[PDB]
């Protein structure tokens, strides 16, 4: 369906076998699906076509809101309240977007596990690896900030992580 | 329809918040400055505040006083 992007939500080509009856006994499943089609799918389709033509008679649009980029907390003065307000709002929007990215990857993983069947342990390696990377990045960014989280605390956590990384790199180089 | 007849856009609340934050930050800075100025004026006595009266020098009598040495 065109309602979603196929690249953002990938799917395998979905190869299905062909009916190969081996006996002369008529299977009840095919007849049941034919009567289901005739008694259910046709009236539902007709009602849908009526509703779709009514919707086509009245077509109107809504838009995705675009947000400009503003200076972040790393270029705000100590007490400049307006810049910190703008940077805090931008950081909160970015936090929400990152949460939704993690949600997309988790949906991919769950769909893979259901789809692959008994061979999910081997056939869902890529989704597991992607989720591992995204989870690691999200945990590095946002974990342990508390309920009163803010952009300043995230910046402090990043600064401490970079200090630790720099110290470890200098210690390893000067080994 | 609900958004059209009951609410405004995000920018209104955004900019009202900006104005409110500016007012409050200015007030906080003014309060700190006033406390510091009060401390300095009370310690030194060189400002318009905390002026305690001294004897008016217009009350002194400048005349010969029946005695040459005042
Ligand atoms: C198909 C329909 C499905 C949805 C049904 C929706 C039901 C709606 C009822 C719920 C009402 C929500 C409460 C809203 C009150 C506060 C909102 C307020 O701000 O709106 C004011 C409008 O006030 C409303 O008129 C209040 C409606 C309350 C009355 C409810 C109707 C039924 C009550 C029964 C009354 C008694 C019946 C008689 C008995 C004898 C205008 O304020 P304003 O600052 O300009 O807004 C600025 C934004 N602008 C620019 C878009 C204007």
């Amino acid at each position: 369906p065109d309602s979603w992007d196929k690249d953002v939500y990938p799917e395998p080509p979905r190869r299905t076998p062909a009916p190969a009856p081996q006996t002369s006994l008529p299977n009840p499943v095919t007849y049941l699906t034919k009567i289901f089609d005739l008694l259910v799918d046709r009236p539902v389709t007709l009602a849908r076509e009526f509703i779709e033509q009514q919707h086509a008679k009245n077509r109107y649009y809504y838009y995705h809101r675009e947000f400009r980029r503003v200076p972040d907390i790393t270029e705000c003065e100590e007490k400049d309240i307006l810049c910190m307000f703008e940077a805090e709002m931008q950081w909160r929007r970015d936090y929400k977007v990152d949460q939704e990215i993690v949600n997309i990857i988790q949906e991919r993983l769950k769909a893979c596990q259901q789809r692959e069947g008994e061979s999910y342990r081997q056939n869902c390696a890529k989704e597991l690896e992607q989720f591992t990377q995204v989870s690691k990045a999200f945990q590095d960014r946002y974990s342990d900030l508390g309920a009163h989280y803010s952009a300043r605390k995230c910046l402090a956590k990043q600064k401490q992580r970079m200090l630790a990384e720099r110290k470890a790199a200098k210690e390893a180089a000067a080994a | 329809w609900i958004a059209r007849t009951f609410y405004d856009g995000p920018e209104k609340n955004y900019e009202k918040t900006m104005a409110i934050l500016q007012i409050e930050a200015e007030k906080a800075e003014l309060r700190l400055k006033e406390l510091e100025v009060r401390r300095l004026m009370r310690a030194r006595g060189d400002g318009p505040w905390y002026q305690y009266p001294t004897i008016d020098k217009a009350l002194i009598d400048h005349s010969p006083k029946t005695t040459p040495d005042n």
